[PDB]
């Protein structure tokens, strides 16, 4: 999801 | 104490083009990843575009291809550039950054595009 983005680790 | 300034919005024409800028303040370490979510009028706030710092972008699927995002050279400042603009569109735009592990929000910028064209 979007939200996974945000939270992943760069 | 992180401080979004959103800048760029305002009331326009269908099928114009606008660039939203977002600067997160008050911070001397870069941020892992900056973005802008959006709400229409409502509905849900959804998120639109995310961009880490190394480079590595996410566009939401209702705005692929049709907004692009990007690192300006700026300390902690991003640029959303909106094209080929349409009243689906229109929304309260919100800049987001995280920082240290920390989420901060904007204040949110409107971005209002009527069915009037040039």
């Amino acid at each position: 999801s979007f939200e996974d983005f945000w939270k992943g680790e760069d | 104490e992180v401080q979004l300034v959103e800048s760029g919005g305002g009331l326009v024409q269908a099928g114009e083009s606008l660039r939203l800028s977002c600067a997160a303040s008050g911070s001397t370490f870069d941020f892992k990843v900056m973005g802008w979510y959006r709400q229409p009028p409502g509905k849900q706030r959804e998120g639109v575009a995310a961009i880490r710092l190394s480079g590595n972008m996410h566009y939401a699927e209702s705005v692929k291809g049709r907004f692009a995002i990007s690192k300006a050279n700026a300390k902690n400042t991003v640029y959303l550039q909106m094209n080929s603009l349409r009243p689906e569109d229109t929304a309260v735009y919100y800049c987001k950054v995280n920082i240290r592990g920390q989420d901060y929000w904007g204040q949110g910028t409107q971005v209002t595009v009527s069915s009037v064209s040039s």
